């Protein structure tokens, strides 16, 4: 259709050129699939759907903003909807369904986090083990070097720190258009591309004329099949061209999304001490949430503050 | 279960039959005549003379061409994506078999103990050896224990109980132990932790003092 | 217009196969019975169920389709099994054994090496 | 130069 668009002489000489278009649908074929692949790897991190208890007793810790709204026709949180609300042919040129609709790819957003919230990361290990939200609070605390004295006398201090920060993010991404530059610029090259590929028919290519069937209504086949083969070869490159620059883009996605699978295990479903790799400060928990085409994490670190100044030595002398 | 399975190693099956692939489709890309009136340039240079002979040759030629580049741009994008995994088996062999990781499901899923290499065809098989906890029971749990009004904080383990007595214990493995002053540390008083619990917190030295 | 998709059991197994029709809003240009109507196009040839189950061959938009005691079905793919944790401010689980287990994890190194003699 | 306080000592003299 791209190329001949149901000519059928075109279509004849289609067939003098090598297997090409097996070897376009092979290529678009693997990104295809591909994408499926990393929307699982990034999310199917949990091989059960835990749910969260009636959302109560979590030591003053608000998680309201980050949990799916039973009230909602879409289980989604109040932070995942302003995400999807900020992102925005006949040719032969469609589109397919993704595999995982944005339904399952909430049900895993929900089950890893009601993961969590009250198991912690054993769930990413074995069995969920239930714990008291602020135990393990007490735990994370540890994990960056400070006791756990800091975080029993502070509990409502950081509890309201923590609810604080929440609420300041749903406000900024609802703020701030740029927000999700990251996942709108995907959306948008890849619109471009198909944008582009469909203006290509236009071109004359040297030919008399862009249209396969002005050429054959008024040239005699000595003539007609020598303007129709200049098309064709110019139709043919759009497409090579088109589908060499999805392969390399398909990898730069692959990439990301090896990434964003990393994140979630290791700052998710545990607690890492890789240096800026789940948000600057020292890191004590996340939170994914979906977006479209994406995820979006949510770091939770402590960042100390308030620095006094003292003298110090390297050891005490006594006796 | 790698002799019973055989889509055990697909992953590098597929890698074998995705280059198979490209080299049996590009020498059958010799055969087509790229619009020329013959796929072989033999027939060509024996039935036409040079003024027709050339035009015919030109054609076959950037097809020809036109596959080769082909061929080759498939390849150096595959070969990104070998490199990529070849860079990330590198890594694992030095973090998971010559050292011990903390990286979650990085080497293998569970807790990190150690790995072995093997050798594949086209590459390399690691086996993940790691802890699985099992058979977890239910205790109940306070963040402090009040002793004479001082709040105890376990040095290491964490306070559970059963039905009757209060033990402090390693967190990954149940070993109750007592809650002694060798076991907990004091800070603050028994007012600020939100669920300290009223227990006792024994004494190593107190026996040995009064004998 | 519209891609024809045809679901294939392998053939060492069955030779039956069902086919999904790309845009075709059931309206179909070919046949009926067993139509499943669906966002991936109209699956003629197969049942659709109301169970769930793992993902075999893959669809699209939630729908995934096998060989089952015999025809092929449609289903939504389950996505796992649920597991309501007793979450209490109280109380904590903690192992009181373990299990030593081995996986395992394959990885690609190289391709063959290959070079053309263009002439 | 400073003083490491013992714990023993007093509960030895008590
Ligand atoms: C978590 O924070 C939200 C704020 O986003 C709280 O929502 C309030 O709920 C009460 C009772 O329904 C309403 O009267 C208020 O108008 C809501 N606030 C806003 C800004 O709309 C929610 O109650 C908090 N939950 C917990 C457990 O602390
Ligand atoms: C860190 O400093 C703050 C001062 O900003 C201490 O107390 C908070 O003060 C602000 C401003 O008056 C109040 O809005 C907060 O509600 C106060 N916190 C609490 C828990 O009441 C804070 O206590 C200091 N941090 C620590 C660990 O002591
Ligand atoms: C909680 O654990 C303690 C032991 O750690 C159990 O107490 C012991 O029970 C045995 C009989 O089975 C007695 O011979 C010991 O003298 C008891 N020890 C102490 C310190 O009293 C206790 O029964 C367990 N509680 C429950 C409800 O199971
Ligand atoms: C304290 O300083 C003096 C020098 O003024 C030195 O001789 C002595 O060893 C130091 N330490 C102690 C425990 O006396
Ligand atoms: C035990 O509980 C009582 C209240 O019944 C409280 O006054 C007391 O401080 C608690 N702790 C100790 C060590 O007595
Ligand atoms: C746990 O919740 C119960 C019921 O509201 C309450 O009585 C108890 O004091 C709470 N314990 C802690 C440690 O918060």
């Amino acid at each position: 259709m791209y190329i001949c668009g149901d000519s059928t002489e075109c279509s004849n000489l289609l067939l003098q050129y090598g297997s090409f278009c097996t070897q376009l649908n092979r290529a678009l074929t693997g990104i295809a699939v591909e994408q499926d692949k990393n929307t699982q790897e990034v999310f199917a991190q949990v091989k059960q759907i835990y749910k969260t208890p009636p959302i109560k007793d979590f030591g003053g810790f608000n998680f309201s903003q980050i949990l799916p709204d039973p009230s909602k026709p879409s289980k989604r949180s109040p932070i995942e909807d302003l995400l999807f609300n900020k992102v925005t042919k006949f040719n032969g040129l469609t589109v397919l369904p993704p595999l995982l609709t944005d339904e399952m790819i909430a049900q895993y957003t929900s089950a890893l986090l009601a993961g969590t919230i009250t198991s912690g990361w054993t769930f990413g290990a074995g069995p969920a083990l239930q714990i008291p939200f602020p135990m393990q609070m007490a735990y994370r605390f540890n994990g960056i070097g400070v006791t756990q004295n800091v975080l029993y006398e502070n509990q409502k201090l950081i509890a309201n720190q923590f609810n604080s920060a929440i609420g300041k993010i749903q406000d900024s991404l609802s703020s701030t258009p740029s927000a999700l530059g990251k996942l709108q610029d995907v959306v948008n090259q890849n619109a471009q591309a198909l944008n582009t590929l469909v203006k290509q028919l236009s071109s004359n290519f040297g030919a008399i004329s862009s249209v396969l069937n002005d050429i054959l209504s008024r040239l005699c086949p000595p003539e007609a099949e020598v303007q129709i083969d200049r098309l064709i070869t110019g139709r043919l490159q759009s497409l090579q061209t088109y589908v060499t620059q999805q392969l390399i883009r398909a990898a730069e996605i692959r990439a990301s999304a090896n990434l964003a699978a990393t994140k979630m295990s290791e700052c998710v479903l545990g607690q890492s001490k890789r240096v800026d790799f789940c948000g600057k400060g020292y890191h004590l928990m996340s939170f994914p949430q979906s977006a479209p085409h994406g995820v979006v994490f949510l770091h939770v670190t402590y960042v100390p503050a308030q620095e006094k100044n003292f003298t110090t030595a390297p050891a005490i002398c006594h006796d | 279960s790698l002799s019973s399975t055989p889509s055990a190693l697909g992953k590098l099956q597929d890698v074998v039959n995705q280059n198979a692939q490209a080299l049996n489709t590009l020498v059958k890309q010799l055969s087509s005549n790229f619009g020329a009136i013959s796929s072989v340039l033999n027939d060509i240079l024996s039935r036409l003379c040079p003024p027709e002979a050339e035009v015919q040759i030109d054609r076959l030629i950037t097809g020809r061409l036109q596959s080769l580049q082909t061929y080759v741009t498939q390849q150096l994008i595959r070969a990104a994506e070998i490199r990529a995994s070849a860079n990330l088996a590198a890594t694992k062999m030095s973090e998971c078999v010559l050292g011990q990781s903390k990286r979650v499901d990085f080497c293998g899923k569970g807790y990190h103990l150690m790995s072995f290499p093997q050798s594949a065809p086209h590459g390399v098989v690691f086996l993940h050896v790691t802890y699985v906890p099992a058979q977890e029971k239910n205790f109940t749990t306070a963040p402090a224990i009040c002793h004479d009004g001082k709040a105890h904080f376990p040095r290491e383990g964490v306070f559970v109980s059963n039905g009757t007595h209060w033990f402090v214990t390693q967190r990954n493995f149940y070993e109750p132990q007592i809650i002694t002053t060798d076991n907990t540390f004091v800070s603050g008083n028994c007012d600020v932790v939100i669920g300290i619990v009223n227990n006792t917190v024994y004494d190593p030295l107190q026996p040995e003092l009064d004998s | 217009f519209g891609g024809v998709s045809v679901i294939t059991p392998g053939t060492n197994t069955s030779n039956q196969v069902a086919v999904l029709y790309q845009d075709v809003n059931c309206r179909v240009y070919s046949t009926g019975s067993n139509v499943f109507q669906t966002r991936a196009g109209c699956l003629i040839g197969a049942e659709h169920v109301n169970n769930s189950y793992e993902c075999d061959i893959p669809i699209g938009a939630g729908i995934c389709a096998s060989y089952q005691t015999q025809s092929i079905i449609a289903y939504t793919m389950s996505l796992g099994a649920e597991n309501s944790v007793a979450y209490s401010n109280n109380s904590i689980a903690i192992p009181t054994n373990f299990t030593i287990s081995v996986t395992t994890e394959i990885l690609p190194v190289s391709m063959t090496k290959t070079s053309v003699d263009c002439t």
